[PDB]
C-alpha cells in the first residue's frame, strides 16, 4: 500500500558461453556449409575490401 | 533467394484503434505485394503499455 510512485523500469540480459554470430548467407539461415553468398558476392573471381 | 531490395521482417502500425473500459481494438492492413510470400506462423503482436 505504501509503494513509492514514479518507478522507472530498466531491462538487461546476460549471455554466457556464447559467441555472437553473423552468418554470411542470403536469408541468414543454414542451407549449407558452402553458403550461397559465398558464390555470388564474390562474383567473377573479384576482390572486395572490408571494414 | 532473389537480388531485389525487399525486407525480411515487417512492421505495420494499426489503421484504427478503439478504447473501452474492457477491451481494445486494433485493425491492421497486411499488404503482400506481387512476388512475395508470408507464413502467418511468424506473425505476432508487439504490445507496449504500462
Amino acid at each position: 500500500r505504501n509503494a513509492v510512485p514514479n518507478q522507472v523500469t530498466e531491462r538487461k540480459f546476460l549471455v554466457d558461453r556464447y559467441l555472437w554470430q553473423i552468418p554470411f548467407s542470403s536469408n541468414f539461415l543454414n542451407m549449407g556449409t558452402l553458403t550461397d553468398l559465398g558464390q555470388n558476392v564474390m562474383y567473377a573471381n573479384s576482390s572486395h575490401s572490408l571494414n | 533467394t532473389t537480388d531485389r531490395s525487399q525486407k525480411l521482417q515487417l512492421r505495420v502500425v494499426p489503421i484504427q484503434t478503439e478504447d473501452n473500459v474492457n477491451y481494445y481494438k486494433a485493425r491492421f492492413t497486411l499488404n503482400v505485394g506481387d512476388n512475395r510470400l508470408v507464413d502467418l506462423g511468424s506473425s505476432y503482436f508487439d504490445i507496449k503499455g504500462t
